[PDB]
């Protein structure tokens, strides 16, 4: 409200999906995520140890969608 | 204006191309991209298709329906 809403866009709640390990591999993962819209970046959660991504690279992008998109 | 980051990402979706996983629907590449694994390797992997479709089923998704529910 602004920017307190626009961090509401992400879901707070626990995301059920799978996660590439390696190139060829993947396994079951349950994560938490945290959106700071000031910034552009994004914190997941996983093993309980903390994971960052920077919305305006390319390479962190092509990273943390293919998380976001296989959640149920 | 002052931009939503994530706007520009809401119409991504997967997509396999035999066995590399890749990302459609991204406007500022003018052509798609690899899927990259945590540490940082294109996706590849002999299951692909049938990985997404025991997620979504036949329905396509993009993050926009993702951040809908």
């Amino acid at each position: 409200a602004i920017i307190r809403q626009r961090n509401d866009e992400i879901p707070t709640r626990t995301l059920d999906t799978a996660i590439f390990t390696d190139a060829s591999t993947v396994a079951s993962a349950q994560i938490h995520l945290y959106y700071n819209s000031n910034i552009g970046k994004i914190i997941m959660s996983l093993n309980g140890k903390k994971h960052t991504f920077n919305l305006y690279d390319d390479n962190d992008i092509r990273t943390l969608l293919p998380i976001l998109l296989l959640s149920k | 204006k002052i931009p939503d980051p994530i706007d520009r990402l809401r119409r991504a979706n997967l997509a396999c191309e035999d066995d590399k996983l890749m990302i459609y629907g991204l406007p500022w590449m003018t052509t798609q991209t690899s899927a990259l694994s945590i540490n940082s390797k294109p996706i590849v992997y002999k299951d692909c298709a049938k990985l997404l479709r025991s997620i979504n089923g036949s329905q396509p998704v993009s993050l926009n329906d993702v951040l809908r529910r």
